[PDB]
């Protein structure tokens, strides 16, 4: 009979809505106007979306 | 005719079976946890014949991966009704020799 039916939790996706912008004054500071990702190089050296 | 065979009937050969099928009931019961393992049920109708097997039972639920088809509901009930009907048939054929012995004694 089909009376057993197992759950598992798994992560669907991610939240991409906007952050919560910090104004600051710094020349340095960038952020992100709605959808877009800026691409950099990790330790290793493989590229990726931040 | 008046030999053993026919004296004690089938009574001879039931403890046997009942013996057996409760070995098996008893596997059972402790490779329930292990996985992988088949639970065997016998048949009793084969020793039945074998007198004048070692079946497979199918699961009732789903396995949980584990593989094991050991429901211990089902083998308690199982091995209880077998040791009553072992009991019964130490009783019948005990008093098959009871008899006998009194009839060629005549006391």
């Amino acid at each position: 009979h089909p009376s057993r039916v197992f759950s598992m939790t798994e992560r669907p996706g991610h939240n991409f809505a906007q952050g919560s912008v910090i104004t600051t004054g710094r020349d340095l500071d960038v952020t992100i106007e709605g959808s877009g990702w800026i691409s950099v190089l990790d330790h290793t050296g493989k590229e990726g979306l931040t | 005719a008046i030999s053993f065979d026919n004296a004690l009937g089938i009574h001879q050969h039931t403890v046997g079976v009942r013996e057996r099928n409760a070995e098996v009931i008893s596997t059972n019961i402790a490779q329930a946890n292990t996985p992988g393992y088949k639970a065997r049920g016998l048949d009793f109708a084969k020793e039945l014949q074998a007198a004048t097997d070692k079946l497979y039972r199918l699961p009732t639920q789903p396995d949980t991966g584990d593989g094991n088809t050991v429901d211990l509901d089902l083998e308690r009930n199982l091995f209880m009704q077998n040791q009553i009907r072992h009991q019964a048939s130490l009783d019948f054929l005990g008093s098959k020799f009871k008899n006998l012995t009194k009839a060629i004694k005549g006391e």
